[PDB]
């Protein structure tokens, strides 16, 4: 109009989340309880030698 | 895992000082940990105390 050039009015996304990125540091003796585990059972058996003889 | 991090608190402590001199430069200020300044106070001969200035 004239001279002047108009624009439309903008619309505005009403919120915002933020999710900002974390390093990853791939520790790994974490999550390994089944090992623990597996040491607590050693289970060694001993027979009584002589009481059979 | 403890040879990692290890590693991980001086990309921590990098992190920090990169941020204050991020800070700054958008702050249209100078960062004189980054900086020497030492060169020009020679070259230019000051006081310590007007140096500051
Ligand atoms: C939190 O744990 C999850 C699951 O272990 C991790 O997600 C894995 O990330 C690796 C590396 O990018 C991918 O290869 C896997 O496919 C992911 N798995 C799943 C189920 O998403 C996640 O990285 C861990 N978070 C941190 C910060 O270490």
């Amino acid at each position: 109009c004239f001279g002047v050039t108009f624009k439309k009015p903008l619309v505005a996304e009403e919120k915002t989340s933020l999710e900002p990125q974390l390093p990853h540091l791939q520790l790994r003796l974490p999550h390994l309880v089944g090992i623990i585990a597996k040491i607590k059972g050693i289970k060694i058996e001993v027979t009584s030698s002589g009481e059979s003889i | 895992d403890i040879s990692i991090m290890e590693g991980m608190f001086a990309v921590q402590h990098v992190h920090t000082h990169l941020n204050h001199l991020r800070t700054m430069l958008m702050e249209r200020r100078i960062d004189w940990t980054y900086m020497s300044s030492s060169w020009l106070q020679t070259q230019l001969q000051k006081s310590d105390d007007e140096m500051k200035v």
